[PDB]
RNA sequence: GUUACGGCGGUCCAUAGCGGCAGGGAAACGCCCGGUCCCAUCCCGAACCCGGAAGCUAAGCCUGCCAGCGCCGAUGAUACUACCCAUCCGGGUGGAAAAGUAGGACACCGCCGAACAC
């Protein structure tokens, strides 16, 4: 007994508009976002093993779920990197929590970037999966932006059952990502 | 293409084995095999002088009008079995042929070439794969190289054909490469 | 001015020991081997050193089971 | 001229099931006095067999499709329970008391486990 | 000079001189070739001598292919040493050459000069050999 | 989701402080990260969060 | 018995695979709706698990087509070889490859269940 904003919108308008654009036979062919992905590469694992915990805490406060700590399966010593050194955190988002996260991101933070002209239409890949990146976490009001001791940027990537970049960009437009309309 | 399919007396074999075959080669025959969609593999002995006359005359792929057991038959030479040193002909496969069939063939080019002075030719390939009719296989794909200059990669899809003959080797091939000609000082820096 | 080579390792007597057709009792050793060149089938067991042995008497059949050479044992006919 | 990209989860789930079922099957055996109890599940209904892997033959059978088993009203679990009852009766008619239990590439628990536990209760030795 | 840049095993048995050719019994890339008749081990220096013999006999332009490469070493061991005490070090590199095998292929227009050149390169080698045209 | 608890999850009302085009929806943002004023925008009452800036108050592709 | 059905298996396991084309959804195989209950994520009801049948055969799957990517593959000859003859060379009786060729092949078989029927 509840509905998020973007999901109600998705089931109302966007499916209709893509149908009226691309004319699929079955509606099962309709594109739909599955999951959302978050990652943070600490990179100074061999110099600060504590920024890892810092990033864990930030993403906790940001996404409302305890992250995963991705280990280094290979040992490349030109970076000090050794088998099992924690280099980064990672979180998966699916469902109502995902739609809420996109609502927050599109409505609070991305309208808080400094001189946001536009996210490119060219972060796609093969079929329409949008892989962008943030330099700082100085933007989410979710975050306690008084306590941060360093910039700890991140990298986001958005995956969809779309089959090509045209359908991907069209769907993400209907959903309200500020592309550079070109 | 008014071919005269050469005629040849062939007799079926009693004994099929290495000893018999060597005795045959020694006597002055050549064993041979016949098959195809005949689906009755026949084993023959031809006569080597006559066979060599036939080949030297009409190229290697050269239809035959055989005489087996008094009965006559029609065949094509699909494959030869040659010795390296002596350069005899040890054995010969023969594909039966009805008239009007499409069988794939592999013939030889002929570089009729007189070039510019600053020019040299390089024949990257001799053998090109073709489909044609039975009685209508060529002997020599004549390719002409005159008036041309340095690099002119004669592709395979550039040769002139008969009417009703098709190229089946890919048209990517360098049949010829017209190299910029060497220097007497370039001949010192090749293979050292 | 030395040949630093020269060493070697004494044998281990590996290979098949009971080929096709033969009569084998129980617990008898068909093959000694390092890896599972030959795998077990039916009424056959594996060891620690990837040796094989018989679990039921009978006679041999070196057949394959999905690309891998097996060893089996079949029932002798009682007299 | 629309065209897809790759694997659907239906294919994934299917081939993973077959993968782990033929993993498990290494240890399970078959015989006419100790057959294998295979289960084949779907979301809606369920099927089971008693198998002899010496000849790849079959001795019993049951499923939640038969109207007499649909005459249950209760949960999926209760359908499964009555199925276990029927297969116990049928197996012990055709002359099998002891069996093994192949979970067929599925996890134990829920409908599978309630089936098997009903069968253990109603007499089968496993 | 011809040598490999590295071999895995730098002390090999002597190659075999038993049997006839399987490949290289057919001229490939030129017009006028050389064909062996005997068994022999042909080294680096011989082939250098021969290609130079050919290039100093055509002298301008016309190409030369070498279908052989010395990829099998042999081991001399230092002088006046009693037998035993190991295996000597590689010093020169041979290619085995079975009868029927083709070594060289020329591409020069006139058969006169070409046949002569190949003959001058034959007289720099240990084997009886003969000259080949690409024809049957 | 699972024990080894995550942050807490409660609704939120993002009150548009730009032009009064507010938002309100379920979220994982709560005791964790919420503001006072439980203003019912709907049949129920749940926390509120002043929205210093947003879309309809941020000139961009979606805003002038 | 039977159809473009499902499931369990087998072949000394690609003659069975990959890719392209068309085509099917009665009961079933499915995908899908949602996390109330068992149960679960090194975070995520994504997976596993649970409760149902709004929707679609789009995909999976099954059916036919394409010998194209791969595979299979002979007869005969050759290499090699056992034995014997033979003053070096070479040869005779028997055995017999690899490659290549002709070709084959878009699998076959068994059991139970359904649906269908006398």
């Amino acid at each position: 007994k509840a509905l998020p904003r973007l999901k109600q919108r998705y089931r109302e308008e966007i499916r209709e508009a893509l149908q009226q654009e691309f004319n699929y036979a079955n509606v099962m062919q309709i594109p739909g976002v599955v999951k959302v992905v978050v990652n943070m590469g600490v990179g100074d694992a061999a110099r600060d093993a504590k920024l890892i915990n810092g990033a864990i805490n930030d993403l906790a406060l940001i996404t409302g779920q305890k992250p995963e700590v991705r280990r280094a399966r290979k040992s490349i010593a030109q970076f000090k990197l050794r088998e099992g050194m924690p280099i980064g955190a990672r979180v998966t988002l699916r469902g109502d929590r995902m739609w809420e996260f996109l609502d927050r991101l599109i409505s609070i933070a991305l309208p808080r970037i400094r001189d946001f002209r536009g996210l490119s239409p060219k972060q796609f890949d093969g079929t329409g999966n949008y892989t962008f990146g943030l330099n700082e976490q100085s933007m989410f009001h979710e975050i306690d932006v008084d306590s941060i001791d360093r910039p700890r940027g991140m990298d986001i990537t958005v995956v969809t059952t779309a089959t090509n970049d045209a359908e991907g960009r069209a769907l993400l437009r209907a959903l309200g990502f500020p592309f550079k309309e070109n | 293409t008014a071919n005269i399919p050469n005629k040849l007396t062939a007799n079926v074999r009693t004994r099929t084995g290495k000893g018999a075959s060597r005795q045959a080669r020694r006597d002055g025959k050549v064993p041979a095999v016949l098959y195809g969609h005949g689906t009755d593999p026949q084993h023959l002995e031809l006569n080597a002088r006559d066979f060599a006359a036939v080949l030297r005359s009409h190229g290697t792929n050269a239809i035959l009008t055989l005489d087996i057991e008094g009965t006559e038959q029609l065949a094509l030479t699909k494959a030869l079995d040659v010795h390296p040193i002596r350069r005899n002909i040890q054995h010969a496969d023969l594909l039966v042929v009805q008239r009007g069939e499409k069988v794939t063939v592999e013939v030889t080019v002929l570089v009729e070439g007189d070039a510019t002075p600053g020019t040299l030719v390089t024949q990257d390939a001799n053998t090109i794969e073709i489909e044609a009719e039975a009685l209508s296989i060529p002997e020599q794909l004549t390719v002409s190289v005159e008036g041309v200059e340095a690099g002119t990669q004669i592709t395979a899809g550039q040769i002139s054909l008969p009417e009703g003959v098709n190229l089946i080797s890919d048209p990517e091939l360098l049949v010829v490469n017209v190299v910029e000609a060497p220097s007497a000082e370039a001949l010192e820096e090749e293979g050292a | 001015s030395s040949s630093r080579n020269g060493r070697d390792s004494a044998a281990q007597r590996l290979g098949v020991k009971r080929f096709g057709g033969q009569v084998v009792k129980a617990g008898e050793i068909l093959v000694r081997q390092r890896g599972t060149h030959f795998h077990p089938g039916v009424n056959v067991g594996r060891g620690g050193d990837d040796t094989l042995f018989a679990l039921a008497p009978g006679a041999v059949e070196f057949g394959a089971k999905r690309g891998r050479k097996t060893v089996n044992i079949v029932p002798v006919a009682r007299p | 001229a629309h065209k897809p990209v790759g694997q659907n989860i239906s294919e994934v789930r299917r081939n993973a099931r077959l993968r782990r079922h033929a993993r498990l099957r290494k240890k399970v055996a078959g015989t006419a006095e100790v057959p294998r109890l295979v289960v084949n599940r779907s979301a809606r209904h369920i099927h089971v067999q008693l198998v002899n892997d010496l000849n790849g033959t079959t001795l019993a059978a049951a499923s939640s499709i038969e109207a007499d088993v649909r005459a249950i009203d209760g949960d999926k679990k209760a359908h499964s329970v009555r199925v276990g009852q029927l297969i116990a009766e049928r197996a012990k008619a055709a002359g099998v008391e002891t069996v093994v239990f192949d979970r067929g590439g599925y996890t134990y628990g829920g409908r599978i486990a309630a089936l098997a536990d009903a069968a253990r209760e109603a007499g089968l030795k496993f | 000079m011809l040598i490999p840049r590295k071999v895995k095993h730098r002390k090999q048995h002597h190659p075999e001189q038993r049997g006839i050719a399987s490949g290289g019994t057919s001229v490939s890339f030129g017009d006028y070739g050389i064909q062996a008749l005997e068994h022999a081990y042909i080294t680096n220096r011989q082939i250098e001598s021969a290609r130079i013999a050919i290039n100093r006999h055509i002298k301008r332009g016309g190409k030369v292919w070498i279908n052989i490469f010395p990829d099998r070493p042999l081991t001399k061991k230092p002088a006046e040493t009693r037998m035993g005490s190991g295996k000597g070090s590689p010093e020169w590199w041979v290619a085995n050459v079975k009868p029927g095998r083709v070594l060289f292929e020329l591409s020069y227009p006139d058969e006169k000069t070409a046949r002569d050149a190949l003959t001058r390169a034959i007289h720099k080698l240990p084997i009886k050999a003969r000259i080949v045209t690409r024809e049957e | 989701m699972k024990p080894g608890i995550h942050p807490d999850y409660h609704p939120v009302v993002f009150q548009d402080a730009a032009t009064g085009a507010q938002f309100l929806t379920r979220s994982t943002a709560t005791s964790t990260r919420t503001i006072e004023w439980p203003t019912p925008s709907g049949p129920k009452t749940y926390p509120l969060i002043v929205v210093d800036v947003t879309s309809d108050s941020h000139p961009f592709w979606t805003g002038s």
